[PDB]
RNA sequence: AGUGGAGCCUGCGGCUUAAUUUGCACCCGGCCCGGACACGGACAGGAUUGACAGAUUGAUAGC
RNA sequence: UUAAAUCCUUUAACGAGGAUCCAUUGGAGGGCAAGUCUGGUGCCAAUUCCAGCUCCAAUAGCGUAUAUU
């Protein structure tokens, strides 16, 4: 309703220096740049573990033995099976190496390989960027969780030289639509190989947040000692570095395709290959020491007469 | 089917547009 | 007696509890 | 939280499907909402939208061009 | 041989009759409408209305944990493990470990090369619970996926076998059963799992008849409580045959006269968005007569919503075979 | 959705041409990018 | 002058009912029929049509 | 061609019908260009979220943030 002029209504009555910055900036650049080389220094350095690289050919065209070969300061070859994983110790570029390699489709090595690496290098054919194989093997681990990872390339140079050049850029295409901003550096020569091995030594690290939260190990040797081999339970005794956190003796130790264990001693011998050239660490006191306790511990009417008329 | 395009958009869009 | 309505009374919510973690 | 500084700040996701290629403690690449600094005229107080998410854009994420790595 | 070819036809034409009509269920000509929809409910709102969580709960949680404060536990386990320091061997150490009760077959596995790598479980991380887990499905496959059909779990570290629940990824307090993997948008599944802390990566597998795995999803572990309920519901269709003015008499719902006495107080809805009440049963077949807010369409199809609270199965199986490595079909 | 039918009824009262309110009126097209 | 009180009848509600039709329409039982197209089955070794008698049925009836 | 090459330019041979040898990026049903449209999904016919059709604009280019004019 608006009122009217009959209506009373009244108007209203209305009524640091330079040096100091300069300093202040040089201050905090010190702080980040300390911080920085602290964390860039624990990996792969003489105090720390070594630095851990999958190596994964994404086509079967690829020859991995002749990329392991031009991998492998002195070569320290640990060797299974079928697989040939190797320390590598580079003391002019004061650096230690673990390489692995795993082929594509193989899940659980890939993935137990990937979960436990800080390099991931995913080698490629010239032509094609990837194959099948490797298509699924690449949608697993971006999946999972990519840790650091490099890209090279293996036979560039043998193709004809009039074609090289724009072979590179087909492959760089077909490469951008999964890994859009990444280098690819080609891997034929041992002066290449170089370049490779410096490229992922000096290179900033992804940090997986589950891994990084948790004390993890891969083993590097093992050993089993049966109480009754006849009864196939005994204990057993793993090798490795360990790479995440602190290690507790108290907790439980889940052993990845096999289940959680309780597990009772660390001892720690000598590291087997340092970067320059049988006291046990820890007993599990039986109070403290957590249980394998998954499930809860604790257990007048006539003959013909219907319903109807009743 | 596929569209045209370029010029041939363009004449296309200039007869529909004025011839008629 | 009973209906789809009713019945709901007759269920109980005090039998099979998950162990409960403190904080 | 913004890693040159520090500073804390509230980021708008273009709809609920965009919202879950995003997780705890990944970065994020975010720019302004739009109208050069100020915040929205149907939203109160949120003045910047999320670009991309582990360096792959939130329009190549939704229209499945590419994937993202965890 | 090929009696799998024709389930595999059952299984493509029922997830094509449930992505066209959701969760239509035809009423049982034989058993009462009562006896086979004995366990159900009518909400008036799905999202408004209550459900205790604590009603009418399995054998299964008798035996699982629950934690009164997730999100404060978490944190706390998160501060102790970042900001303490406890007396134990240090990062970059090579030690050897002695741990008690290993089956001699893991040896025989590091002895053909498999990668063998331990990690370390956080307090609450061997106890069983409900792992509610985030899926999408991976465009390159297709293949239906029914409900609780068995799968292959890659969350955080672990590798498992379970029969998972899908439902709907929404912000409401009970959320609804999908009976399909559906392959454009993000489900939940919920497992009976060992406890595992977020973030965490999730890998759902199939296993193949050659052998191979394949994969259906991938996603991250959202939550750890069993308060999360998953709410069945089944869509029971009448034909409204005598149209009045807002009113009608419909058929073929039921066919017990007592059964629309039994499902009486459960509201109705039709496919064009008239609402109303079941009045009163006709007599003898079922036929019901129904008040309805408007006047009805001869093509219209009466229907009505029951639901209930599902849990998962208990087929956690910490033991995964291994593949043959995958080739493409 | 109200805000634009206040903007449409707006426009009714100035004595301009509308566009007819359809149940199309207020409708996101699509999100924004 | 009454009606509202009482008895009886009737109208809407409501309650009982298989139905107590409604703003012969209702109920309980029994008949009769009810695409082609595509593809896969059976078919002259036989597809299929007709039928007296007796019976079920509330009654009869090759429905 | 050039230091030697590459590219371009010149020239043999092959090289086009869905000439599949397949143009994108944005916006439109409140105003500058551009809608009387469809199907799912909840809330009490109105109405949050999702996928499309149709149209318009510039075009091997076209959106966005920020600063600035």
């Amino acid at each position: 309703h608006r009122p009217g002029p009959l209506k009373q209504q009244n108007k209203a009555h209305k009524g640091l220096s330079r040096v100091d910055q300069r300093h202040r900036a040089s201050q905090l650049r010190k702080q980040k740049k300390e911080a920085v080389l602290a964390e860039k220094r624990q990996l792969g350095g003489k105090d720390g573990p070594p630095h851990q690289v999958l190596v994964v050919p994404l086509h079967s065209r690829i020859s991995l033995p002749e990329a392991m070969q031009l991998l492998q300061g002195t070569v320290h070859l640990n060797e299974l099976g079928n697989t040939q994983n190797f320390m590598l110790l580079c003391p002019r570029l004061k650096h230690r190496w673990f390489f692995t390699s795993a082929r594509p489709g193989d899940l659980h090595v890939v993935l137990d390989m990937a979960k436990v690496a800080d390099t991931i290098l995913f080698l490629l054919d010239p032509l094609e960027g990837w194959d099948s194989t490797g298509d699924y093997c690449l949608s697993c681990l971006f999946a999972q969780g990519l840790p650091t990872y490099t890209l090279a390339v293996q036979g560039i140079s043998g193709l004809p030289l009039k074609k090289q050049i724009d072979t590179r850029k087909k492959l760089s295409k077909a490469v951008e639509k999964r890994f859009p901003h990444d280098k690819l550096l080609l891997l034929d020569t041992q002066q290449e190989a170089g370049m490779l091995l410096r490229q992922l030594a000096n290179q900033k690290q992804q940090h997986l947040a589950f891994r990084d939260r948790r004390a993890y190990l891969f083993a590097h040797a093992v050993d089993f000692v049966p109480s009754e081999e006849n009864n196939l339970v005994g204990t057993l005794k793993i090798s490795g570095y360990v790479r995440g956190q602190t290690l507790n003796v108290n907790r439980l130790l889940h052993i990845v395709g096999y289940g959680d264990f309780q597990m009772k001693q660390i001892d720690a011998p000598g590291d087997p290959f340092p970067l320059n050239p049988k006291v046990l660490m820890k007993a599990d006191p039986g109070r403290q020491e957590s249980l394998q306790a998954e499930v809860i511990p604790d257990p007048k009417v006539p003959k013909g007469t219907s319903s109807y008329q009743a | 089917k596929k569209k045209k395009t370029g010029r041939a958009k363009r004449r296309m869009q200039y007869n529909r547009r004025f011839v008629n | 007696k009973w209906d789809c309505e009713s019945i709901c009374s007759t269920y109980s919510n005090l039998y099979n509890h998950p162990q409960l973690i403190k904080y | 939280q913004l890693i040159k500084n520090g500073k804390k700040i509230t980021a708008f996701v273009p709809n609920d499907g965009c919202l879950n290629f995003i997780e705890e403690n990944d970065e994020v690449l975010v720019a302004g909402f739009g109208r050069k600094g100020h915040a929205v005229g149907d939203i109160p107080g949120v003045r910047f939208k999320v670009v991309k998410v582990a360096n792959v854009s939130l329009l190549a994420l939704y229209k499945g061009k590419k994937e993202r790595p965890r | 041989d090929e009696e799998a070819e024709a389930k595999m036809l059952e299984k493509y034409k029922q997830e094509r009759l449930e992505e066209m009509f959701p969760d239509e269920v035809d009423t049982p000509r034989d058993v009462a409408a009562r006896i086979r929809f004995q366990k159900y409910r009518g909400l008036k709102s799905f999202r408004t209305s209550p459900w205790d969580p604590k009603e009418n709960l399995p054998q299964d949680y008798a035996r699982i944990f629950q934690f009164q404060n997730f999100t404060n536990t978490r944190k706390s386990i998160f501060k102790e493990v970042e900001e303490k320091e406890v007396e134990g061997a240090e990062v970059g150490w090579y030690v050897t470990l002695h741990v008690s009760e290993v089956p001699v077959s893991v040896v025989e596995c590091f002895r053909q090369g498999t990668p063998l790598i331990a990690f370390s479980l956080l307090p609450h991380e061997q106890k069983m619970s409900v792992l509610n887990m985030v899926v999408r499905r991976d465009p390159g496959n297709t293949e239906p996926v029914k409900a609780k059909e068995e799968l292959i779990f890659h969350c955080g570290f672990r590798r498992f076998r379970a029969s998972p629940l899908f439902s709907q990824h929404t912000a409401a307090d009970k959320h609804k059963l999908q009976r399909f993997l559906t392959a454009d948008m993000a489900l939940v599944a919920t497992v009976y799992a060992p406890i595992t802390f977020p973030p965490a990566s999730v890998l759902l597998f199939k296993q193949k008849s050659n052998g191979m795995h394949s994969l259906i999803a991938t996603g991250h572990l959202m939550s750890v409580d069993p308060d999360r309920m998953v709410i069945k519901r089944v869509v029971l269709s009448g034909h409204p045959f005598k149209i009045f003015t807002k009113m009608a008499v419909v058929r073929y719902m039921f066919f017990n006269r007592e059964d629309v006495l039994w499902f009486k107080p459960v509201e109705l809805r039709t496919k064009w968005g008239r609402r109303g009440h079941i009045k009163e049963p006709l007599g003898t077949h079922g036929h019901m007569k129904c008040s309805f807010d408007g006047k009805l369409k001869s093509q219209d199809t009466v229907l009505m919503n029951l639901y209930k609270r599902v849990f998962p199965k208990w087929t956690y199986d910490p033991y995964v075979p291994e593949p043959v490595p995958w080739l493409k079909s | 959705r109200a805000w634009v039918l206040e903007k449409k009824e707006r426009h009714r009262r100035q004595g301009r041409e509308v566009r007819p309110d359809t149940q199309y009126t207020g409708r996101k097209r699509k999100p924004r990018f």
